[PDB]
């Protein structure tokens, strides 16, 4: 009885928002600078006034507006045109109104209140790719996702040993080379120079812009998403992707991983992954 | 042995069939469950049951403990689709040691998993034990490990390992498909009997669903197939039309066995299942708050015949399967309109378990109001209703339900009428009913006739000295 | 007394058609 | 934040030993869909036996941790190396 009337003492006392998140953070991973907070109503600078300004800090490592290892010029050095493919600095964007208004290429996804940095090493789009290597996964003899009704997916992600997430090759225009060669930013450490038709057997998923944290107003990373699917679970197509994995001079690991909303990559691939998952009816 | 009655339902499915959607072969080719017609028969152009599907003696006639989930035993019988219902009922009573039950609970609903409010969990999982504890019931369920049939297996596990009482051993009979089972292999034995095992595996076996752990008995039906889900519907409704047809035997003069559904989740097909029960005259109960179609029929429960043409209450299913009123990919919603408008018309045969104003009554009493509500609706030629509900009221051992329901109307006194029921509680014992009848003027100086004692001493306790 | 406080645990959880 | 499978219902229970909050172990991380696999509770059943913490053992015995399967040869060898050091 004494435990039950104590249960009655307590019983009667009862009478565009989706433009940027990761680019709008405070810390940017090399130099301790943050100078402009912009909320979800002042993001598109073409709409509101925003008379208050972010002060600038550019090029992140070597030479502030010279960028001789990086590859872009000064604002007094007559900034190259907005949607021109020329030259080796690929400034050919994917969106139309790539705006060079202030003598410098301001971004089209609204102001993130940042500098003009060479974290991209490029005052522009940096059209990159992600080889979404895709095992429509298995069990002892072929499986689906019983969790809802859907299909369960397996994706190779590489854990780089220094940065604490699990990523994919960023085909972000290898300097002097093309986009399928910063595909080999990490894939040169997968040891094969033989097979080179990786995106030639690829399927396009999503062209557009990513919420990269290392963006700014004058440098922002839009991309193309490319899937390389596998429906056999059986033979030479997965085998030539697996037997061409020595990974001899690699850092940590490249292990096959299942997909969900809870994988250890933080932001960029994770907001990109479900668009690949939507095309094949996957679970995400 | 009783093996020579339950029969196979086996035949090749790869005589010739281009069902190459599964990539492992064409369509379950040889070295499979297909084993007999591996030589050349006549043509095999179309396997359909014109092309005969054999019935040989069975190979799953045993008893398997879940390794290593539990320790108790449970019976394993596969059965054909054309097996007569009296055969399995003889198999349950005379060979599995099962008592003739006093009511049937046919829990139906959606196959997919679902999570509701924990107040509904603490009411429904508690009271469903408190039905089968007192009455000694059977719980006909849907078999496998996913969905509403999973949630009822939670409730038995919530009792029979916490308050693990031999007194009131609950009997939940799982009826599923031998063919949607996840490990058909590892369970076959033409030997005939086995105290064998298998291992549960949930995350594998993508299409073939695995068996639920907490069940007392397993009955598996088949059409020589695999992957095709609904094949036990023409067995469970054909079985339950016989168990509701079969009568009790007891010395207190016997009854017909009643029958009730419980719907939790619902969905398409379940709406076809509910009115098919009520057309045959078996009442059932819908729970509030949880359910795709269940909360729909809960919402249109008390409204009269004035129909939306459902489109306002199309998307009251809280999951939004097909996500919209208009992209529901179900043309002719007028089909589901008639199924609702027939259910709500029969006011007697349908009740609804409201959470707020009926849960404090009980979910015990509401599931036993409904059987009493149906039998009140159907009596013939006089005061047999207040004889028939009391005939049930012996076999419930629910004294308050006998008191608070069928002793508050105008009881037609005639206390010779209580004599075939006073004889029941004395033999069955059941002592608490005797004070109830002595309250109602059953005079013992008039009741004890000469012939009643002669019937009484022939029904002693047989184990007594 | 023990049967009566159990009655108070459950007492405070209450907050043409004719064709 | 869990990574690669059912480590969350391993990680929250790993915390749930060190709380000695039995109801929070019961009412929170035993009401979802617990992935059964009762070898998974063996690095946690070993915790409550050494720490003692006796009230968790009834909770795991409710969840089908079968003692006839759990007590391996090597577990006792790990168990007797972790006695109460002040004991006789």
């Amino acid at each position: 009885i004494s435990n039950k009337v104590d249960a009655m003492v307590d019983l009667l006392d009862l009478d565009g928002d989706s433009y940027h998140v990761n680019a709008r953070h405070l810390l940017y991973p090399n130099c301790p600078v943050t100078r402009f907070p912009v909320p979800n109503e002042k993001v598109p600078w073409e709409t509101e006034f925003l008379i208050y300004d972010p002060p600038f800090y550019t090029a992140e490592r070597k030479d502030a507006a010279a960028m001789d290892p990086m590859g872009d010029t000064l604002e007094p050095l007559s900034t190259i045109q907005y949607n021109v493919v020329d030259g080796l600095r690929d400034r050919r964007s994917f969106h139309g109104p790539y705006t060079v208004q202030a003598g410098l290429p301001l971004n089209p996804m609204g102001r993130t209140g940042l500098r003009g940095r060479g974290s991209l090493s490029c005052f522009g789009p940096n059209h990159t790719l992600y080889p979404m290597v895709t095992r429509w996964r298995r069990n002892e003899d072929g499986a689906i996702c019983r969790k809802s009704i859907k299909k369960m997916l397996e994706v190779l992600v590489v854990k780089l040993p220094l940065s604490e997430h699990w990523a994919l090759p960023g085909g972000s225009r290898e300097p002097g080379e093309m986009l399928p060669r910063k595909l080999k930013r990490i894939l040169r450490q997968e040891h094969w120079p033989s097979f080179e038709n990786l995106l030639k057997c690829g399927m396009e998923v999503y062209k557009g812009y990513m919420d990269d944290p290392r963006n700014t107003d004058n440098a922002w990373i839009e991309t193309v998403a490319v899937s390389v699917h596998f429906q056999d679970q059986n033979d030479v197509e997965l085998n030539r992707l697996n037997s061409n994995l020595h990974a001899c001079d690699s850092g940590a690991s490249i292990r096959w991983q299942v997909v969900d909303r809870r994988i250890p990559l933080y932001a960029n691939h994770k907001t990109l992954l479900q668009k690949a998952a939507a095309e094949f009816g996957a679970h995400y | 042995i009783k093996k020579k009655e339950c029969v196979y339902f086996v035949e090749s499915s790869k005589l010739s069939d281009a069902g190459k959607v599964v990539c492992q072969c064409g369509y379950t080719h040889e070295q499979h469950l297909e084993e007999a017609t591996k030589p050349h028969t006549f043509q095999g152009t179309q396997w359909d049951p014109k092309k005969h599907v054999q019935e040989m003696p069975t190979d799953a006639f045993g008893d398997i403990v879940f390794t290593g989930l539990s320790q108790k035993v449970k019976k394993y019988v596969r059965v054909s689709q054309d097996t007569p219902s009296s055969v399995i009922y003889h198999l349950m009573t005379q060979h599995w040691g099962l008592d003739v039950p006093n009511l049937l609970i046919s829990v139906t609903g959606g196959a997919k998993n679902f999570n509701m409010k924990p107040r509904l969990k603490s009411i429904f999982r508690r009271g469903l034990v408190k039905v089968a504890q007192t009455t000694g019931a059977w719980i006909i369920t849907g078999g496998s490990h996913t969905g509403v049939m999973k949630q009822v297996g939670e409730a038995v596990r919530d009792f029979s390992l916490s308050s693990s009482y031999k007194e009131g051993e609950l009997i939940t009979i799982g009826v599923a498909t031998w063919g949607t089972v996840h490990r058909r292999e590892g369970l076959i034995h033409p030997t005939g009997s086995f105290p064998a095992e298998y291992i549960l595996d949930e995350d594998g076996q993508g299409n073939l669903t695995c068996l639920d752990s907490n069940h007392s008995h397993f009955i598996l039906v088949d059409d020589g197939t695999h992957g095709q889900y609904g094949v036990e519907i023409p067995l469970r409704t054909r079985l339950e039309k016989f168990i509701s047809e079969q009568t009790k035997e007891r010395g207190g003069v016997a009854i017909k066995i009643p029958i009730v559904c419980v719907v939790l989740e619902g969905g398409p097909g379940t709406l076809h299942t509910i009115d098919n029960a009520t057309t045959n005259g078996t009442p059932c109960v819908v729970v509030e708050g949880s359910g795709r179609v269940a909360d729909v029929i809960a919402q249109v429960a008390n409204l009269p015949v004035s129909d939306i043409t459902i489109s306002l209450i199309q998307q009251k299913l809280s999951v939004f399967f097909q996500e919209m009123f208009e992209t529901f990919t179900e043309s002719r919603i007028v089909e589901w309109t008639k199924k609702i408008q027939d259910i709500v018309r029969r006011r007697q045969l349908l009740t609804v378990f409201r959470e707020g104003k009926d849960g404090q009554q009980d979910v015990d009493v509401a599931i036993l109001q409904a059987l009493l509500k149906a039998s009140r609706s159907q009596d013939h030629f006089g005061h047999e209703n207040w004889d028939h509900q009391l005939k049930l009221a012996v076999a419930w051992n629910r004294v308050d339900i006998a008191r608070s329901e069928i002793f508050m109307d105008e009881w037609q006194w005639k206390p010779s009428d209580l004599h075939p029921t006073m004889t029941a509680a004395l033999i069955s014992n059941k002592p608490e009913f005797v004070k109830l009848f002595l309250e109602n003027g059953v005079q013992l100086k008039e009741f004890v006739t000469w012939d009643t004692l002669l019937y009484l001493y022939e029904n002693l306790d047989p184990s007594c000295l």
